[PDB]
RNA sequence: AGAACCUUACCUGGUCUUGACAUCCACGGAAGUUUUCAGAGAUGAGAAUGUGCCUUCGGGAACCGUGAGACAGGUGCUGCAUGGCUGUCGUCAGCUCGUGUUGUGAAAUGUUGGGUUAAGUCCCGCAACGAGCGCAACCCUUAUCCUUUGUUGCCAGCGGUCCGGCCGGGAACUCAAAGGAGACUGCCAGUGAUAAACUGGAGGAAGGUGGGGAUGACGUCAAGUCAUCAUGGCCCUUACGACCAGGGCUACACACGUGCUACAAUGGCGCAUACAAAGAGAAGCGACCUCGCGAGAGCAAGCGGACCUCAUAAAGUGCGUCGUAGUCCGGAUUGGAGUCUGCAACUCGACUCCAUGAAGUCGGAAUCGCUAGUAAUCGUGGAUCAGAAUGCCACGGUGAAUACGU
């Protein structure tokens, strides 16, 4: 392992922070702790939802969470009656009053957690590997992304040693730091162990 | 007289934050110093990146805290109701000292 | 519940429709049961719809009133909110608009006096009411020419003006207009406000000679409108222009302002400079008292004024191109509007070309709307229009408007047409001649 | 990125069994506060008072206490079952694909050939035509100027000077941080396939990826981590789980690794004096003043900090002395007296003072780093941290030698 993050590199160039806030030496520990105390909740409440990102605010003394998901018509539900559910436990986990902004992610292929979120599925529901990259990464390219690669690791389908697969269609440039690339990671945890899941997806130069 | 103290992290976010506060102000009741660009604090930080071993391989990180200051120095009290209504970004942190 | 055959009952209890009942298969939106028993689950015996409006009146020593959302509205001059009402915590109206100011005589009376009165937001007939906004117009445009904001006193002076004034009855709008027929038989001056809105700042010795009205141009008269507030789109010392007098007003000597900004004005100007030259004139407020004290306006166009001036005082020469006027603020650039006789607004910017550059087809429309003669013809081949006009001269009310006939060629023949500038006149008169003598000679 | 207890997983001993940490059920009390006895320690016993919410008059919420079973727990094994992350060849310039062609085929051609470059970098040729992962650039910092603004930052031109930017003041300058400009073989001469390109010059603060950094391809080592975490399987579940006290991780006939301090006169000691950058500070930085030889102590400003504090930089220079003496070099070791932190400084801190002054007189075979603001040398700050660095990371000062050459 020696490649860097591509999100944590473009941080400062093209892709945005998780979360904007500020905080003094005081209350920045209590901000991370409980920027993560919002995070698992999110993502296991909503894990059917299909949420892709998560970014906080926190406005003096307030938070603003803006939750992105590829369904909102899960989290929002019937007739808008579970997001007021959502509301009042983030504000019992932080402390604080907050609100939370649904964003809607269309064009759904096209995010590489979301992707990394979905190909983790079929995995753990035991269909061959081979087929579900192949499905991943043909769409992108069919709806029209501009450069995909995807990576699987450990014990695929059953075999005794670890292997790695990797399929790559048109172009990553993973050292052009303008370059745009969505890049997240997620695990299958299956009966034998994890299968890993690394996905970069680009869409522009700039 | 009246000092308004900005400060964020990114200094692309703290130019309009500083822009709404003094065209605000320079708006009903004018007569406000420039924004003043102050010293970045640059807290620079070493971590190990491997769980175990080879010391010798390291990542470096930097906060970067961008500081601005701007000073109100005559009584233009009308400002001072509606000025509370600007409600800026949250990446900025604004303090006053009279 | 909905889509559920389930029955939120009183409480949190739950109990349901039974089967042997007629409407079992039909559960209602609003049932009510006679006996509650228990067993394997709850149940209601004897079943029947209701109108949940019927329910109300008659739990008056039932019902739990709930209000939220307090907000004021300018329709009916009160507070609004949502009502919501529970009889042992059931939602009979789940939402109902309410007015939050009927009920409670206590907040609403502050926040009615605040909003309808000091700011002054109604639309009614009240003989106070009329004249209370003038005089809060007349020191607005005092702090739009002197350009700071503290000589007008705070809205809570205003807000004490009229809640020590007013009885304890007003809590609303509607106790507010019966309290005005019993007031102002005895005094309808109690409610309109003194003039003590000006009080000690030095800022209140406002000149009308630094702060004029009206701008003189030759035997023309341009009015001068007001405002302070920097950063707009048009912001400054505003100038209003009749159309029909657009062809009298020429550019020259309009930027020397008003006294209220020329002390301000070149210092920009100073500032302007580049730092080489920007150096020799220190400090530059300094050196514009002494070149405000030696200069008069008009004598000298504004550039060529600074640059002999400031030679005069130092000996060294400034160029035309060392002068910026971006960098001069753009309240300090005059508003340049046309007008009609009703001040609608047509065009505006902040410069007189700014307004000549697309004017030129309507100023030509309000000469022809003017000239309802039949100077202007089409299809002529020999002189036969006596003597031409060299400039046609037309009134409109007040003011005269100039315009400049000439001939026009169509190829053809010759036309006439009018003209508002003498040069093109003189270029269309060419044309035209040179095409009549044509047709003229053999 | 910091072992006195804690950390701590080890050992001995004393203790617990739905458990130190979760969720569900049932019952009681709100919580909590204070006091005493015993025990090294977790128990047992009292006194004060709990009791705020929510009107649907009831219950619920937070918490504590008890019992049961589902269940928890493990720094236990397997890195040769794994994810994630890392080192490595190596910042080496290389590594592949679609179509076509050749060959029965494994495969080749593209990618070889002539130059050229730091570079499959670029030009030409070419059964290859193109493309992708890499190179470079785009990213950060530094080297110059201009625009904006000017505090707590600066003082050129003014004035008063309390001689101190101190003040009124001035925004010029340094600087601060935002915006731009600039360096692209751009221009010229020669060479070269009329090419790529190379060599020299002009101009310029900088000239041939200007300097430094970040960035590391396909993969190798079944490389290292089950002890950061997650994790499949196996193992204990009255114990390989859990609590506490004390000891151990700091031992010592030895050997190796990496550093620090010296063997001295380019030096030591004393006196006097000049020149920095960078960073940290609220359970904190901690001025001044007083006490003590000193570690520090008392007192107590300002400071969430371009203001206040850490905080006098030192090598450097000028004086006097030492004079080649195991020495006025070197400070180890040892004894006594103390200071601070912390329940506690015995094992097992750091520092001060007094007394002592081991070895060492330039180091065998062999071996290491460094191509310029580098090596060498002199200091400073920071992470961890209650207390603790000669280590690590970062910042400045002085400042080289040499590269014929393969």
């Amino acid at each position: 392992g020696q490649k860097v993050h591509p999100n944590g590199i473009r941080l400062g160039i093209v892709k945005p922070w998780n979360s904007t806030w500020f905080a003094n030496t005081k209350e920045f520990a209590d901000n991370l702790d409980s920027d993560f105390k919002v995070r698992q909740y999110l993502t296991k409440e909503l894990a059917k939802a299909s949420v892709s990102r998560i970014v906080i605010e926190r406005p003096a003394k307030s938070i603003r969470v803006t939750i992105h998901t590829a369904r909102p018509g899960i989290v929002i539900g019937k007739k808008g009656e579970d997001v007021e559910k959502l509301r009042k436990v983030v504000a019992d986990i932080a402390g604080v009053p907050a609100q939370i902004n649904i964003a809607e992610v269309r064009k759904p292929e096209l995010d590489a957690k979301l992707v990394a979120d979905s190909i983790t599925s079929q995995l753990e529901r035991r269909v061959m590997f081979r087929r579900a990259m192949k499905r991943a990464v043909q769409n992108a390219m069919r709806l029209g992304a501009k450069g995909i690669k995807v990576e699987v690791s450990g014990r695929l389908g059953g075999a005794e040693i670890a292997r790695t697969e990797w399929y790559r269609e048109g172009r990553v440039p993973l050292h052009t730091l303008r370059a745009d690339i969505d890049y997240n990671t997620s695990e299958a945890h299956t009966t034998y162990g994890v299968i890993g899941v690394k996905v970069w997806i680009f869409k522009g130069e700039i | 007289r009246i000092r308004i103290r900005l400060k964020a992290f990114d200094h692309r976010l703290i130019d309009q934050a500083t822009a709404e506060i003094v065209e605000t102000a320079k708006r009903t009741g004018a007569q406000v110093r420039g924004p003043i660009p102050l010293p970045t604090r640059k807290e620079r930080f070493t971590v190990l990146i491997s769980p175990h071993v080879n010391k010798d391989a390291r990542d470096q990180y930097e906060i970067r805290t961008h500081l601005r200051l701007v000073d109100i120095v005559e009584p233009t009290e009308k400002t001072v109701d509606a000025l509370m209504r600007l409600d800026l970004a949250a990446g900025v942190d604004v303090q006053i000292s009279l | 519940d909905a889509d559920k055959q389930e029955y939120t009952g009183a409480r949190n209890a739950r109990f349901s429709i039974f089967p042997g009942s007629g409407l079992f298969k039909k559960p209602p939106k609003w049932v009510m049961v006679a006996e509650l028993v228990e067993t394997s689950r709850l149940w209601g015996r004897i079943a029947a719809r209701i109108d949940p409006e019927w329910v109300e009146p008659v739990a008056q020593h039932l019902i739990k009133r709930t209000y939220s959302e307090p907000h004021w509205e300018r329709a009916q001059g009160a507070v609004m909110a949502t009502e919501k009402v529970t009889v042992y915590g059931l939602p009979i109206v789940a939402a109902r608009k309410v007015n939050y100011s009927q009920i409670d005589p206590a907040l609403c009376r502050e926040l009615f006096i605040r909003h309808a009165l000091v700011e002054g937001d109604w639309q009614t007939r009240h003989a106070f009411f009329r004249e209370n906004l003038k005089l809060r117009a007349e020191v607005e445009e005092l702090e739009h020419k002197s350009r700071r904001r503290d000589i007008l006193v705070d809205d809570e002076t205003l807000f004490e003006f009229y809640d020590q004034r007013i009885s304890h009855d007003v809590i609303s709008a509607r106790h507010f207009d019966s309290w005005w027929k019993k007031v102002s038989r005895e005094t309808p001056d109690l409610l309109n406000f003194e003039k003590s809105m000006l009080i000690k700042e030095g800022a209140e010795k406002i000149s009308k000679l630094d702060y004029p009205n009206f701008w003189h141009q030759g035997n023309l008269k341009l009015r001068l409108s007001y405002q302070f507030e920097p950063g707009a789109d048009a912001d400054g010392v505003t100038v209003h222009i009749p159309l029909p007098l657009l062809n009298q007003v020429e550019e020259s000597g309009f930027e020397w302002q008003i006294p209220g900004l020329r002390r301000e004005l070149v210092i920009a100007l100073i500032k302007s400079l580049p730092k080489p030259v920007r150096r020799n004139f220190v400090p530059a407020p300094n050196y514009a008292e002494a070149f405000l004290g030696r200069v008069k306006p008009l004598e000298l166009p504004l550039l060529d004024s600074l640059e002999r001036e400031l030679r005069r005082m130092t000996g060294v020469t400034v160029d035309r191109e060392d002068w910026h006027w971006d960098q001069v603020p753009d309240h300090l650039k005059i508003t340049f509007r046309v007008v009609d006789d009703k001040n609608k607004k047509l065009k505006e910017g902040r410069s007189l070309q700014d307004l000549k550059d697309a004017l030129k087809g309507k100023v030509q429309e309000t000469l022809s709307a003017v000239a309802d003669d039949g100077i202007e013809q089409s299809g002529l081949h020999i002189w036969s229009f006596g003597q031409l006009p060299e400039s046609y001269e037309q009134k409109r009310g007040n003011y005269k408007v100039k315009a400049w006939p000439a001939l026009v060629d169509e190829r053809d023949s010759v036309a006439i047409k009018l003209f508002d500038n003498p040069l093109e006149q003189k270029q269309a008169m060419w044309n035209g001649l040179r095409r009549l003598l044509l047709l003229n000679i053999p």
